[PDB]
């Protein structure tokens, strides 16, 4: 049939209003651009908001600290796969930060002298690895992504961005090269839009619904990384799904970290701390990537619990009322709904559940997005930056340390604000559209409103969903991935017998259900074949096969005299996958992990070592 | 084997000569989950896709999945699904709310209000953007408690019959819990120009006291605890002040 | 005048039927509850009152038929004893609960007691206790009227 | 075909573009807080009338209950009484119904304690019965 078109024309656009989304947002809208916002909810419903741990930062508003042992342990925690640059950029700019939402008046939680409240969470240390836990992470008690985001939001309309709000990505805008803007759908009344725009942002969240269980919204498909591939953008990363330890048995709601940084822990059907044996340092507060294994095997050996002995208990009751209620109402809550567990009488069912994609789309540490090649190294794609979840500085490499997403979500996305009232010339203007543009992007949704075939859009993404969850799970052997990307590409095939029901332009939920199935094969696939291609056991990423992490050289023996091993031998590498979309066809280079600071001057960078914890 | 049955609201707006009905869904409560969503997600996926309504964080706390059901408003990802099926449950969206389709409610005066009442601090000594802290104590941000916790579900407010009759002139408990959340912030200086906008007739001064707001609140909040406290700084009671950023902070 | 958010209420409503669009069922299908249910009840006793008062000093004065022959013209129709005791306690409790019950609405409208197990005692604490005053008011005068029609020596 | 309009930005609220000419402080505050103590301090009153009867009774009982009663049936009427249902020229006629209401009522009241029974009788009269 026919459609009704709409054009904008905005200096900057950006998909999404997340807590990156919004940072970014009212940086420009400061400075005085004709913003637009994008996005497919109200920005209250951002899975920002079910946030809970908090944001690291060290402010020491309970014992000195500083900004450099935080730097150490985002390394550390990275497993040496992340850019040391971006980490540097990170975490001098934590303290910033985190006091502006202060000032911009977040109710965060507070120390009796009168300075924020701080808890100790999952994988840091003081003193460059040397002290006791550091106690780093802010938070608003429990529900410290909810405050944040409202007050994102709150200061949002202080200064004047057009917000559009229930609408849905399509694409982006493409002219060899150049961003001119974004195509979109306007739920309420059926029109396609399009935005001119100098500039664009992707901030779309991670891609946690790829599989079964995970402790994400149902919104959170990465339909931005799909946008990055339909542009024709190499993605990176894809193999670190971070599992996270505490996702609540039955359902997959989240349990905070917190709750272990501040005292409870974990036990077997023996009835035991086995962190002790895992992390004889750390305990119960090593890093996720690794608790999340010892409770995988302790399951796989029989010291489960339950009437099924398949997931693990989290143990609070030793613990004052006193303290339960006040620094973790949220937890205490979902507990009694959902497991029907009383957090001071009982433990909770808990058990490792997708939960963060440290994956994404490339940049710098300027936040712009990239092309590479060996060739010519990386070549910046103008127009177009990302941040958030849906980004990978690589701020996380291969194991993303707690509580420093909503972090890189404010920074980064300040950032993106920082760099474009940096480098936009107030002399050129608008970008045009070419003649006949966007019109691609609707063609899809036309056949796939009209789709007449066999296989419902619902029983196909509950299928490709258990296939993700048996083959790419927290531990993958080489024969079930090579199995799974056999699946998993007659699925990317499958779309061709795709049937929907409802015909209608306006609030076409069955409809949004089929775009965000389409742009999950994308990252599913793309996802799944890199970790195959992976032979290393480094972060989120583990093989039962490949139980090393692969460097340059063999860091558990001193250096001196070793030989350096080729680029092609060793595994330090960003995996950076391209499909096209027509075919599906995922093809990999490999571009090299960046290990400079930022001012050699002010921090020295960090040398692989032996992760211990 | 077990079988519940749901009657649910229903309206096509794209349809010639539209109008709204209640359609009846048979549900195998043996294969499904515990609450009220999980059934809606159910026949989406399994009997009808046409069917439509907002979703996002399935743990009680994004405010999307907001509706009537049984006769109360409630979020409905934190409803359990009456077990007893010889009685039929029925879902309604949010009261008196212009519908879209479905069960989706237009909420965008809704928003606009929230927009209107300032929802960020402002003081009168302008500040260093990035600098220290600003001190509140633990006495001062727990009176904040019950009230930051706010998740916009919007229950309340399309509870409260003032609010039906007069949307458009009454700011609504949602709105108006938001208000006073931020003119007792110790942090804020607006404080006297906050009461200052909603002085008139029917601002805050509408609310009966009818009390629909604080029984239905799903997040066990109180909105009228705050209407209350609004009222008497409208008039008689006063805002306390900091006490001063101690030296050495 | 309207605050300049009432001003875009109006243009919303106008916007918005403007499309043809429906308004989600409300009292139709709303749950029957102790909130709504005493505040509309506190209303009706309300007005109830006033438009008494209303038909009552405008009748008759607008009607050449006075109190004193009404108060007989009824009187003087076998009218058996509970029927007219009941007639009376519907008088009494319209002012017994809206008496009361308005003292309840002002702590609300003080934020006095304004949580959920408060607000529910109060709502019976009051309801139970118009009933209360209520019966003593017809019952006890009744009572006299019978201790007298047997006084002892 | 990509050959369609150029459109505007949706409807939306801005509350500092708003603030520009706009701030008649008009406080119903405390006009509210004395409607309140009214109420309240005829409170006492409404026993007294069940112990006391007599003529000044009457006249200020109907006195108090005017007052208490415009004020009401005011409120009463910028509730169910309102301009999207019934149009503006019809809702400023109950506006005014409002005040018809107050002088038909205590006009009619004035009468019944001057050529009638009287008020604290009335009751009288019907309680033996
Ligand atoms: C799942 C989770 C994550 C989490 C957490 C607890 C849970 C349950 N707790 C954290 C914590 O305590 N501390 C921390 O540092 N991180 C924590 N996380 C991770 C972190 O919260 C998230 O990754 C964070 O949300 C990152 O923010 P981001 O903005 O990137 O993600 P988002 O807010 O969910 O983004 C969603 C926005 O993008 C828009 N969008 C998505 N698709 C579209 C399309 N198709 N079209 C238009 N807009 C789109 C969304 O609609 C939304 O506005
Ligand atoms: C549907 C109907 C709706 C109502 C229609 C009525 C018109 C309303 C007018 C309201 C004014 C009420 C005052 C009446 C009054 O004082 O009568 C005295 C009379 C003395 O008679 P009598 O029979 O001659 O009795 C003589 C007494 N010795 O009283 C009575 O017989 C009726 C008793 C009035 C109820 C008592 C009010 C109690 C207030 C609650 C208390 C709490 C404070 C704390
Ligand atoms: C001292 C005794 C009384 C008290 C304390 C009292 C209290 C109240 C209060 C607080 C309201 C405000 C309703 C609201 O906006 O929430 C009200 C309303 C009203 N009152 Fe009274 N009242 C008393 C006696 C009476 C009597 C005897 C009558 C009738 C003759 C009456 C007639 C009305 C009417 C018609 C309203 C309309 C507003 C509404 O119902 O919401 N009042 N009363
Ligand atoms: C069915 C329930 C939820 O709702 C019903 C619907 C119809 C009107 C009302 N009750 C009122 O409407 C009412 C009662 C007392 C004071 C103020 C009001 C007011 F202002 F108009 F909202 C109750
Ligand atoms: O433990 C949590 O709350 C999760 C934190 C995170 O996702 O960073
Ligand atoms: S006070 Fe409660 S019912 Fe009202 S908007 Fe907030 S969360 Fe919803
Ligand atoms: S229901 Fe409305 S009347 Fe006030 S008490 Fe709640 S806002
Ligand atoms: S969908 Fe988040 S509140 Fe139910």
């Amino acid at each position: 049939a026919q459609y009704k078109v709409i054009d904008h024309a905005y200096d900057v656009v950006i998909i999404g209003a997340g807590g990156a989304g919004l940072r970014a947002a009212m940086g420009l809208g400061e400075a005085g651009f004709k913003t637009a916002v994008v996005t497919k909810m109200f920005p209250t419903r951002s899975h920002t908001t079910a946030a809970q741990g908090g944001i690291n930062a060290a402010l020491g508003s309970m014992n000195p600290d500083d900004w450099k042992w935080h730097f150490y342990d985002t390394a550390k925690g990275s497993d040496w796969l992340g850019d040391q640059n971006a980490m540097h950029y990170l975490t001098r700019n934590a303290v910033e930060a985190v006091t502006e939402l202060e000032n911009f008046g977040m109710p965060f939680s507070r120390t009796p002298e009168g300075k924020i409240y701080q808890r100790s969470f999952g994988g840091q240390s003081n003193n460059y690895g040397k002290g006791g836990v550091a106690k780093r992470t802010c938070c608003v008690a429990d529900r410290t992504g909810h405050s944040m985001l409202h007050t994102l939001y709150g200061n949002s309309l202080r200064c004047h961005c057009t917000f559009f709000i229930e609408y849905f990505a399509l694409d982006l805008l493409m002219d060899k090269g150049r961003c001119v803007g974004v195509i979109a759908l306007c739920l309420e009344d059926g029109t396609i839009h399009r935005f001119r725009s100098k500039r664009t942002i992707v901030a779309t969240g991670g891609y946690g619904r790829a599989y079964f269980s995970c402790t994400t919204a149902h919104m959170n498909t990465g339909d931005g990384t799909a946008l990055a591939t339909r542009a024709g953008i190499a993605l990176e990363d894809l193999e670190f799904i971070q599992f996270h330890p505490t996702g609540i048995y039955g359902v997959g709601c989240l349990i905070t970290e917190g709750s272990r940084g501040e005292g409870g822990f974990l036990v077997n059907s023996e009835g035991e701390r086995f962190m002790e044996r895992y992390a004889p340092k750390a305990k119960d507060l090593a890093s996720r990537d690794v608790v999340s294994r010892a409770e995988t095997i302790e399951i796989m050996e029989g010291r489960g619990v339950g009437p099924e002995k398949d997931h693990i208990y989290l143990q609070l009751h030793h613990l004052p009322a006193e303290q339960l209620h006040q620094r973790l109402p949220g937890i205490s809550e979902t507990a009694k709904i959902f497991a029907g567990v009383d957090v001071t009488k009982e433990p909770i069912p808990v058990i490792p559940t997708v939960h963060y994609n440290m994956g994404g789309i490339p940049t710098n540490y300027k936040a712009q997005v990239i092309k590479y090649t060996k060739e010519g190294g990386d070549k910046i794609v103008p127009g177009l930056y990302a941040c958030g979840e849906c980004a990978c500085h690589s701020v996380h490499g291969a194991n993303r340390l707690g509580a420093n997403s909503l972090l890189d979500a404010v920074v980064f996305g300040r950032a993106c604000s920082i760099n474009i009232k940096e480098e936009l010339k107030p002399d050129e203007k608008i970008p045009e559209l070419p003649e006949g543009a966007g019109e691609e992007s609707i063609a899809n949704l036309d056949a796939v409103r009209y789709a007449n075939g066999d296989v419902p859009t619902a029983e196909l993404r509950l299928t490709m969903q258990k296939t993700m969850q048996k083959h790419a799970g927290v531990f993958r052997r080489g024969d079930i991935l090579a199995e799974g990307v056999k699946k998993m590409m007659d699925l990317s095939k499958e779309l061709k017998r795709l049937k929907t029901t409802d015909r209608s332009l306006i609030w076409n939920s069955d409809l949004t259900e089929s775009l965000e199935l389409q742009n999950l094969m994308l990252n599913a696939t793309q996802t799944i074949v890199a970790a195959e291609n992976r032979k290393e056991s480094r972060g989120a990423h583990a093989r039962d096969d490949f139980p090393k992490r692969e460097d340059e050289y063999d860091y558990s023996k001193p250096i001196e005299g070793q030989t350096k091993r080729p680029f092609e031998k060793h595994w330090r590498k960003h995996t950076l996958t391209k499909q096209d979309p027509r075919t599906g066809h995922i093809t990999l280079d490999y571009r090299p992990v960046i290990d400079k600071t930022l001012d050699p001057a002010e921090v020295d960078w960090i040398p692989p070592i032996i992760r211990s914890y | 084997k077990r079988i519940k049955t749901f009657e649910i609201y229903r309206f096509n707006p794209e349809e010639p000569g539209a109008k709204p009905k209640l359609q009846k869904f048979d549900v195998d409560l043996d294969k499904c989950g515990t609450m009220v969503l999980d059934a809606l997600i159910k026949i989406k996926n399994e009997v009808d896709p046409t069917l439509t309504f907002r979703r996002s964080c399935r743990e009680g706390i994004c405010g999307s999945c907001a509706m009537n059901i049984a006769g109360e408003n409630t979020l409905a990802c934190i409803c359990n699904i009456d077990q007893n099926t010889s009685k039929t449950t029925k879902i309604y969206p949010l009261p008196h709310m212009f519908v879209i389709k479905d069960l989706v409610p237009d909420m965008n005066l809704f928003y606009a209000q929230y927009a209107s009442i300032q929802p960020w601090l402002q003081k009168k000594t302008k500040i260093n953007l990035g600098e220290k802290q600003q001190y509140q104590s633990i006495k001062e941000q727990e009176k904040l408690d019950g009230l930051y916790e706010c998740i916009l579900c919007a229950c309340c407010s399309a509870s409260c019959p003032s609010y039906w009759w007069n949307a458009d002139k009454y700011l609504g408990p949602a709105v108006l819990m938001q208000a006073y959340r931020w003119i007792i912030d110790s942090r804020d200086d607006s404080a006297a120009e906050r009461l200052a906008r909603m002085q008139d007739g029917f601002s805050a001064f509408k609310c009966h006291t009818i009390m629909n707001c604080t029984k239905t609140c799903p997040k066990h909040l109180n909105p009228a605890r705050a209407i209350g406290e609004i009222k008497m700084l409208l008039t008689k009671m006063k805002t306390k002040p900091a006490p001063l950023p101690t030296p050495a902070n | 005048e309207k605050t300049p958010i009432q001003v875009w209420g109006w243009d919303y409503l106008m916007r918005q039927r403007a499309l043809k669009r429906p308004i989600a069922p409300h009292l139709t299908i709303y749950k029957p509850q102790m909130t709504w249910m005493v505040s509309g009840l506190h209303r009706v006793t309300g007005c109830a009152m006033a438009g008494t008062l209303l038909i009552g000093g405008v009748g008759f004065s607008v009607l050449p038929l006075d109190f004193t022959t009404f108060v007989e013209f009824i009187r003087g129709l076998g009218i058996p004893w509970v029927i007219l005791d009941t007639f009376k306690f519907i008088i009494a409790f319209p002012i017994a609960f809206h008496t009361l019950n308005g003292i309840r609405f002002i702590g609300f409208d003080m934020a006095k007691g304004t949580d959920i197990p408060s607000i529910y005692r109060g709502a019976y604490l009051v309801l139970g206790l118009a009933a209360l005053i209520s019966l003593a008011v017809v019952v006890y005068p009744r009572w006299e009227r019978h201790k007298k029609a047997t006084l002892p020596t | 075909t990509s050959a369609a309009v150029t459109g505007a930005a949706p409807p939306q609220f801005d509350p500092i573009a708003a603030e520009k000419g706009f701030k008649p402080l008009h406080s119903h505050g405390t006009l509210f807080k004395i409607e309140r103590y009214f109420a309240a301090a005829m409170v006492p009153l409404i026993p007294a009338a069940y112990f006391i009867h007599g003529r000044e009774m009457d006249l200020c009982l109907a006195l108090a209950l005017t007052l208490h009663v415009h004020w009401g049936v005011w409120g009463v009427v910028n509730d169910y009484g309102r301009p999207f249902v019934l149009g503006d020229t019809l809702a400023a006629a109950v506006r005014v119904g409002a005040y018809i209401f107050t002088a038909c009522l205590l006009a009619g009241l004035l009468y019944f304690n001057e050529h009638d029974v009287g008020l604290t009788r009335a009751f009288e009269m019907v309680w033996e019965l």
